[PDB]
């Protein structure tokens, strides 16, 4: 449609923030402990996966 | 359900109170002289 790039750019955007925000709070957790109700934290990645609506954008199903 | 207490409480430093002086009794050395005296015990000069 040549206005599915804005949204293959947009959504390659969102993914590399939302992955950027993980390894930020990953970061900021190195050395923490005893987190709610007393669990151990835990560090967390993220997964990409292509949209086949062929080429389409990335998304992020679950961290 | 057991979990540390979480809670903050800073601390802020140091300070000298008091320089508490130990009076306890010293030891007698001989002078020889004959106008010098020494305490056994408490008290003081005035």
């Amino acid at each position: 449609a040549l206005l599915n790039i804005f949204d293959i750019a947009g959504s390659a955007l969102a993914a590399q923030s939302k992955r950027l925000n993980v390894a930020a709070s990953n970061l900021a957790n190195a050395d923490s402990v005893t987190g709610p109700d007393g669990q151990p934290y835990r560090a967390k990645q993220v997964v990409f996966q292509v949209d086949a609506a062929a080429t389409g954008g990335v998304k992020v199903a679950s961290v | 359900q057991t979990t540390l207490p979480s809670g903050l409480q800073i601390g802020t430093g140091v300070r000298p109170v008091a320089t508490e002086r130990l009076h306890s009794q010293g030891n007698l050395s001989q002078t020889n002289n004959s106008k010098d005296v020494a305490i056994k015990g408490q008290g003081f000069f005035q």
